[PDB]
């Protein structure tokens, strides 16, 4: 019956709102001031409120679910009836839990060192980033791509590998078949009758949605590899990839560092108001004062009152171990803080209007049960925050608050320069989020074993995104561990529908304000239709279906991608005018290395009757040996060197099994450095009959193709 | 007739038991009050502001109880709400007015105050003026429960909580009914 | 003439008091208390002596040495005259400050990290000498002995190649024969007629007295392995040497660390005067007070009313960067200063003492010119000091002083192990002091090549030392520059020398205070003849020949060893009782790995007639390659395991010339570990076709000694 | 006479060149002197202590000048060294009497004091009571040199240096000596 359910519901919400409480503000107190018993006033009192959680969880497991047709008592119930990760046995959560330290910890904490002087060894944040995102130096660029990978990337395999299976297990005792189908779970309703969604459409709502972007990416593509060929001459061909260690950090996820290189015009800077920040004598508090001004503007509530003076606007005058990470705080009871260290920049005159978003948006649900105040789903939360920080920034309302002198006049060369600026950071992370997820949901529901991870991905590499790897990696490495979601355990697949979502806000609310230029002038300043609009779907929060929450905005039920197209027109019409000589597109032949290298066929058969052995991968060693050794004796006895070389300077591509394959030699210690092929060359015609021996062939069965005998 | 102190205490009590105080053989006139600096709801049906001059001296009352901000809509006749048909109930025609004011500084100790309580359940709504005080286990559904406590049988007296952080809505307020009737 | 270099020395002496009084005081002042203004403060003013010391180096040139019969001022001038290092080139400076520098550092930062967990790195001080003297594990002991030198030794091998050369240069610029004869260049005099000594007659002198110590030596070595026989079985056998890591540090210099496991009674504590020195309230300034009482009994003067209250006798009270190891200081113009940060131990108590014994030294030579305020030489200074603090400590006088009750009797016990637990740190460091410096001596002469030392170094030590390694370093690494005194370029026959004028000073006071019993409970409080016997050679300095000095306090003219042997007497005659049983003495055959390796002949002319090629180590590397792969196919095929061995797995000893030599395997990263020989009979018994093949041998050319070839 | 005061002053001067200073007409019985607490050497010779009451006021003289703690030996008549045939001559007949005493707190600052200087190098000894303050370059040896100061030719006046951390042999003492003779 129901009447048994409401009352339980009604004593849970009262207990949730004091502990969720207490919990909070230990740990506000903690991060606003840092010492060595805050930690332990608030561990405890989060302990206590996962204790109380897991039990109230165990315990809602008396009511049969199929009997309740009020829907929200439905959805709170359905939201609390969950069982998680306590299902397994007890040793094998241990063995989750060490897996999962032991990942987080060798990530946070790993080293290189330079093979020069060996006694100087970097870390991530401080120094690799910056020799990835500030060098101009193809050599250090290749040495720090490569061996951040060699030497942390290996340490990770032996563990994903049993973290998959785990995660498995603990999938299928919930009634899904993998872990990609929990974690495509939030993207799920059920009984509307005219607004449902299943778990398998959002695959193809994907899948079907991506095949539209492509005409774009590949006119920025191909502007940016042109653009290129004048920074690294002669590495870069002109039909080619583009090499992965030159986008502008580790992976490549943003293209943003690569602006300095690509202004269309770079004798006309880019607005940026801020001396006019410190000749009117600009402080803290104005910003904050402006921001909420705008936001009174559109028809939304005042700020609380007790938001002015318990929150901290500002780094404490003392040197004070305070973590400065700007977010926004909603504790409960109506009481809502904001926290950052508010410096006298345009960059933080725009962080506060993305940050006072989240409040303005969490002081619009409170009115609802407890368990039931989030975003609708993943990505609602951040779009919302984000197309005020799009509308702030634009000259007419720079203009009118008084930073911009009303002299100032607009010319299309600057529009194309902040067009660009900001296709470069919007356009090019969704190939390699769709990509990335992909990879990820085959792996984890079985359709690729477990030696062919790093060759699934770095043909999907060339065949989506359009990026090759320098340096053959053979089924050793782990190259998607090297990030932080994958080795943290997070998900990846809200950064694409957030990009979407944002524009379709963004259309929408520029029609009731009777908007008439391009899309990307707008402004929704000195309105009140919008702001209704817009207030009539914050107020919601989970307790609708969000295929029904997002029609009461924009007018459709899925998400589109047409409004981000005509966001992007005037630099389309532009990017397909200064691409009328080069080539649009991209062959996947191609490659870095593939001009040094030599290939080798072997026939067993033939040779030695129905006696052949079995060529597995020692017989791989035993090649790499001998060829080093002919390499050491050719130095020795032509140049009058002596150069060591070993067993791992030799690289190998291409495995097949008629036995064939292609191969390279490297300097020692130096990954940059190549032994050119008319080198190799001369000390192979050398010793050709000492590797014959070693494998009983005759000069018939293993060929060298190019090098002809002829003694 | 000293309700000039009466607004003036230490502590009140709570809503599922308050004070009843008479009041008689007096001279009120009713001017120096309505008009102060500290009020902030003052809501009167059955007499007019400045018509309480007349025959009044007949019978008169006064009970005092601390709720939070927002519930005050609850007290007024009609208007259903929790506290409406279990801690506090109010007919339609027969109220003097009502009185009510904010006092965080009276109450909210930093720690969190735990001085004041309200029913939640009960079999029935309450009649009009009533009251009740007995505490025993909630026997929801059916099933014999006897001090249990365990399922389906809960205490029904819980705590409010207040810290003097907390916003406009979930501060303590003080509130006082008069009632005005004729012999 | 001699009227000018008089009257030039009378100019110069009266400059440098001043300049080295500020240059000192600088010095003084950062070392008390650290900061960032006081370091260029003394930088400075010690660049400035720097400069004038050479400015007046160059000018004293002017005058003609043979010329001067005035012994004072030939050795003033002698003194002054020297060159230096500034005879070469200015680039060749250079590299010589470049190289010096970079050994510096290198030693200074150095790091290994473990195989298991390989985010943990630990240095040498802080961590590596705990592993070395607090352990007890076999398998850790090793493992640390290895890396330091496998990861370090290493680097600092092509640098000493060079750093041997240069300063080779530079003695032979200056007319001496090399560097060695140029460091033997202080225990030398001329025209004195009766006390003469050459440089050539150190080494014939230090080689005739060494041979007295072996009886004492060997008796003492077979007593320490017969008692490690029983905390490490298995591991030592009884006729042989001690493996070098079980020692007591990283090199074995003392064997102090060994005394808990060799006390030859465990029931009977030495005396300790601690917790008298606590419950009778003794602060720092009552034990400075006793030894300033001491030094007046013998007929020394007091101190000077300016050492009370300028020097530091303890810390800071407020945490205070200052830096404290206990010296002396001699600032110049009568001045004496102490440093140190005085505890409340028995420790302190003798180091006081030793610390006072360089001040009274100081004190007595200040009426000599400036140049001429030194030791007589390198050895004068620490023993004068020493023999002092070693009659200081004997319970005769400790009880005298009121630290130990009179109930306190003698038993012979206590007698044996104070005897004992002196000689492990007294006899434990002159072979490895004599070894030292006569490989250094033989490697800078020139009797060594640059492809012998690390062969003669583990040849002299087995003949000399009597300690053998655990595993067979080759011509790669270089194991005497992992000390401090090598890598840092200073001298070590002064720590051989110390130790005999110690004794011999010991026993020519002892006659003259008229004892009676043993030399080791001797004492020389309230003396009169022994204090005046010393003060008539402290106030010498090195305005006389060191030979004639000597001769003032014993009685003879050079070092002697008998007084060193009579101090150990009670010691030798029950070692020689204890020892009846064992085998005294070692043989130089026995190997810590010599039964799990296999003996490989070769023979190329009886195969391949007049066409064998040359066997240089390119050969040796494609023979180890070759053996990796059969161990991995071997475990492969059998036990169904993949495990990883490489090149560098497979060790190598003993190579001569009919190509012959001993060879073992190893786990892959655990160098502890040792795959035993029959399972290496059995993985070379299944693929000995292929090796054959590799090198066109026909199974009666290589052979395999212990493995008959049957099919 | 007024000697009282001259052991009472500001500065003395160095040692080659002090200050000759007559004495007459007076009275002085010398016993207030040679009987006080700031004395640290009273060495006489020609008159015995508390003997020199008798016929004295016949041209007596004083001079003051100031020396380092471990040179007071050389003023004495006899006893050759190094400022006895430089800077001061005493011969062994005429000695009234010496007197010394220290004097660190009026001298030696911190930095160090180069207010006192002192002769270093002649062609002879000096003769009794005599002086001299000429300043030429030092010909040592046999080669002309005029005011190069190179070689084999330096100056030969030089600073003392006071510091407050000196021993008890290098500080600044001060010197007076008396003359006593017949008409």
């Amino acid at each position: 019956i129901e009447e048994q359910a409401k009352t339980f519901l009604d004593k849970f919400n009262h207990e949730a709102e004091d502990l969720f409480y207490q919990s909070s503000l230990a740990s506000w107190n903690y991060n606003t001031n840092i010492t060595e018993e805050n930690v332990q006033n608030m561990n405890n009192a989060g302990d206590k409120w996962s204790a109380f959680l897991k039990e109230q969880s165990t315990l809602a497991q008396m009511y049969p679910l199929q009997e309740i047709q009020n829907l929200t008592v439905k959805l709170q119930l359905q939201a609390l009836q969950q069982n998680g990760s306590s299902v397994l046995s007890e040793d094998k959560s241990k063995r989750l839990n060490t897996i999962l330290n032991t990942m987080s910890t060798i990530y946070s904490t790993g080293k290189v060192c330079n093979p020069d002087n060996p006694q100087e060894c970097l870390l991530l944040e401080p120094g690799l980033n910056e020799i990835m995102a500030n060098s101009l130096d193809y050599n250090e660029r290749l040495w720090a791509w490569e061996s951040w990978r060699s030497e942390v990337g290996k340490q990770l395999r032996p563990l994903y590998e049993e973290y998959v299976v785990l995660k498995n297990e603990m999938a299928r005792a919930n009634h899904y078949e993998d872990y990609g189908d929990y974690w495509r779970g939030d993207y799920e309703v059920n009984g509307v009758d005219g607004y449902d969604y299943s778990r398998g459409q959002l695959i193809e709502d994907v899948e079907h949605t991506f095949e539209e972007i492509k005409p774009l990416y590949e006119h920025l593509h191909a502007y940016v590899r042109a653009k290129l060929m004048n920074a690294y001459p002669s590495y870069i061909s002109p039909i080619g990839c583009l090499p992965a260690h030159l986008l502008g950090d580790m992976w490549g996820r943003f293209w943003t560092n690569l602006y300095s290189l690509t202004v269309p015009f770079g004798q006309k800077p880019n607005i940026d108001v801020t001396d006019a920040m410190v000749d009117q004598a600009w402080d803290a508090q104005r910003i904050f004062k402006e921001a909420e001004k705008f936001f009174v503007s559109v028809g939304l509530p005042n700020m609380t009152q007790g938001f002015w003076e318990n929150s901290m606007l500002t780094d404490p005058g003392n040197v004070q171990k305070a973590v400065c990470h700007p977010t926004a705080w909603d504790l409960g009871k109506g009481d809502f803080r904001i926290l950052m260290c508010t410096k006298v920049t345009m960059d933080d005159f725009l962080t506060a209007h993305h940050e006072m978003g989240h409040i303005q948006y969490d002081m619009a649900y409170a009115a609802q049960p407890f368990l039931l105040r989030n975003g609708a789903n993943e990505g609602f939360h951040e779009a919302v925050g984000e197309i005020m920080s799009l509308s702030a920034a634009t000259p007419k309302h720079l203009k009118s608050i008084g930073l911009l002198s009303p002299d100032f006049q607009e010319d299309n060369e600057t529009e194309i320069n902040f067009l660009l600026k900001q296709a470069l950071t919007i356009v090019g992370t969704l190939p390699f989020t769709y990509m990335l997820e992909k990879w990820r949901w085959m792996v984890f529901k079985g359709e690729i074993p477990k030696d062919q991870w790093m060759k699934k991905w770095w043909e999907m590499k060339r065949e989506i995104v359009g990026v090759v790897e320098p340096v053959p990696h053979d089924e050793t490495y782990c190259d998607p561990a090297s990030l932080f979601h994958v080795s943290n355990d997070y998900s990846f697949i809200r950064y694409y529908t957030r990009t979407l979502y944002q524009f379709q806000f963004q259309e929408a609310l520029c029609q009731a304000a009777k908007h008439e230029g391009p899309l990307h002038k707008c402004d929704i300043s000195n309105s009140t239709e919008a702001g209704q609009k817009l207030f009539n779907m914050l107020r919601l929060g989970k307790s609708e279906p969000w295929t029904l929450a997002l029609e009461n905005v924009v007018g459709a039920k899925n998400m589109n991608v047409r409004p981000l197209l005509n966001y992007f027109e005037p630099l389309f019409t532009w990017l397909k005018d200064q691409n009328k000589n080069s080539f649009v597109g991209w062959s996947t032949d191609w490659s870095p290395y593939a001009d040094q290298s030599i290939k080798v066929r072997i026939s067993l058969k033939s040779a030695l009757g129905d006696k052949a052995y079995e060529w597995n991968d020692n017989e791989m060693y035993l090649f790499r040996s001998s060829v080093a050794y002919a390499m050491r004796q050719y130095f020795l006895k032509v140049k009058n060197q002596m150069i060591l070389f070993g067993e791992e300077d030799v690289r190998v591509a291409n495995l097949k099994p008629r036995i064939s394959f292609n191969f390279f030699v490297t300097a020692p210690k130096n990954v940059s450095d190549i032994i050119p092929r008319t080198e190799v060359e001369k000390a192979i015609r050398m010793s050709r009959s000492r590797i014959n021996d070693a494998f009983r062939l005759n000069d018939n069965s293993l060929e060298f193709l190019g090098i002809q005998p002829t003694l | 007739c000293p309700f000039g102190e009466v607004f003036n205490a230490t502590r009140f009590a709570s809503v599922y038991a308050w004070n009843r105080k008479r009041i008689s053989n007096c001279v009120a006139d009713y001017s120096v009050l309505y008009n102060s600096a500290s009020f902030s709801t003052f809501k009167c049906y059955g007499v007019s502001p400045t018509k309480l001059n007349d025959l009044c001296f007949t019978n008169v009352y006064a009970d005092s109880f601390v709720i939070r901000g927002d519930e005050v809509r609850q007290i007024a006749p009609g208007q259903t709400g929790k506290i409406a048909d279990y801690n506090y109930k109010l007919p339609d025609d027969f109220t003097g007015c009502v009185i009510a004011w904010n006092s965080n500084n009276l109450d909210s100790k930093v720690g969190g105050n735990y001085n004041y309580l309200y029913r939640l359940f009960r079999k029935s709504n309450l009649k009009p003026f009533e009251r009740d005080i007995s505490t025993e286990i909630y026997q929801a559904g059916s099933t014999p429960c006897n001090g249990v406590e365990g399922f389906n049988c809960y205490f029904p007296l819980q705590s409010y909580g207040f810290q003097p952080t907390n916003g406009v809505g979930y501060q303590p307020y003080r509130v006082v009914v008069l009632s005005f009737e004729l012999l």
